[PDB]
């Protein structure tokens, strides 16, 4: 999964 | 509601205990609380809010994707039946993830986003708008997808003007909005070539202006310039 | 209760998936239901029931910890007056953790234990019962301390006896209750002395019989072993 | 803290 914040 | 009785100090006060006990549900209930004072949120305030209800519900998504591969599989050829216990069961928790998203959008509705009127409060409030109808949007498979990516994409879009008008190209915010919305490009939205012109228009701006901040400043601004490059790492 | 109108068959399968998406109050939850079906649990499911409450109280006990740290702190020489909301906040915690306890003390007692005729099966719940009579003793202040205490104490002595009479000295279980009622000696009643006898006797008269065991069993023994000396390591 | 099962 990519980085969210 | 529940919290009513207990002040507001009080409230803020046993969120950021709850959160060095790792106790993000009872954290999420006091800043709950907290909000439906009816007061505005000092910065502070508005992150033990947003810490709060990311974990709840990541740990709902998490739980989700389990459950939802399992149910992948029991759907494939050569599968023994095995009857309506896994569907029952995600459909359990994608319900209580939708009501802990509900919560949240109701919040930012009734009263936070209206009373905002300082771009960096503004911002983060649309920001989390954007994020929990994203969420909502991972589980949708019916009627109201479109509506749901939509409700996301414009709350994105609004914070996205604000912060390209009011903050530096290092804010924090300004970065982590452009970060999550360009993950909702890719993942969510099928348009990862906006996902990537996003994510390096982002970092670049920012590289460029750096020399302008304190050794704090750019310690933080850098941090999520990082996770813009991974993402771009992972999707080139 | 509340899980009457699901078969028994359906909360065992949904345990499970609780299990793999680490939701453990949903996994007890579906295991209390379960056992209040009113038949006899297998050896799957008893450790079902175990790992779904041992995870639930372990995270309670956790945050009994760090809150109980706080509150010592704030009661120190030069401690600034901060208000009630430590305490009410480590009582609501506790408050919660004693729940738990006697839900599944409740449970052993309605009526688990009185059915269970086998010595494993036995051995396991009062090994249960002693260590939630543990837990409750890990945060008792008041009158009943010592009538927790003994309690807990007379749960694992019953199961030593049972066990020593009808198990070999490698069995799993055995070996479990053993580790458990040393931590008990050690760190609720006082005793380390009979902590470390307990956990000394019990590993050397394992290792006498490990050259009974298959390779599979041998494995499962020596990892309780090995906790065994983890202990002794750290109390000597 | 000491080890438990
Ligand atoms: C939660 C969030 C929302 C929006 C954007 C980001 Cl980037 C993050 N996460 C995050 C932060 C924040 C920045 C906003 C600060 N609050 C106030 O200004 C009011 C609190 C700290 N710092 C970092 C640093 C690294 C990675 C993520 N961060
Ligand atoms: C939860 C518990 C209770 C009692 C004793 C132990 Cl030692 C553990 N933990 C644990 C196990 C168990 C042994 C009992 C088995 N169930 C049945 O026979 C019915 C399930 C597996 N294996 C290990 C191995 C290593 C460490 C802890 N273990
Ligand atoms: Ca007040
Ligand atoms: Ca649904
Ligand atoms: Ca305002
Ligand atoms: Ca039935
Ligand atoms: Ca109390
Ligand atoms: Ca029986
Ligand atoms: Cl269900
Ligand atoms: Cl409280």
């Amino acid at each position: 999964f990519p980085a969210t914040v | 509601g529940a919290m009513g009785s207990m002040e507001r100090a009080s409230l803020i006060q046993k969120a950021k205990l709850a959160e060095q006990a790792e106790r993000y549900e009872d954290m999420a209930a006091f800043m709950k609380g907290a909000v439906e004072k009816g007061e505005e949120l000092s910065c502070e305030e508005r992150n033990l809010l947003s810490v709060a209800y990311k974990n709840v519900v990541g740990g709902q998504r998490a739980a989700w994707r389990v459950l939802s591969s399992i149910e992948q599989k029991s759907n494939e050829e050569g599968s023994e039946e095995k009857g309506p216990e896994v569907r029952e069961y995600r459909e359990k928790v994608e319900t209580e993830l939708q009501g802990v998203c509900d919560t949240v959008l109701g919040l930012l509705d009734s009263h936070l986003i209206k009373e905002a009127g300082d771009a960096e409060s503004r911002v983060f409030y649309l920001k989390m708008k954007g994020d929990y109808y994203r969420y909502l949007a991972e589980v949708a498979t019916g009627d109201d997808k479109k509506r749901i990516i939509d409700s996301a994409r414009s709350a994105y879009q609004e914070a996205m003007d604000i912060s390209k008008k009011e903050m530096p190209p290092t804010n924090p915010i300004r970065l982590g909005l452009a970060l999550n919305f360009s993950v909702f490009h890719y993942e969510i939205a099928n348009s990862p070539e906006e996902a990537i012109s996003l994510a390096k228009t982002t970092f670049d701006e920012a590289m460029a202006d750096l020399h302008t901040l304190s050794e704090d400043s750019y310690k933080d601004s850098t941090l999520i310039m990082q996770l813009l490059r991974d993402n771009l790492t992972l999707w080139t």
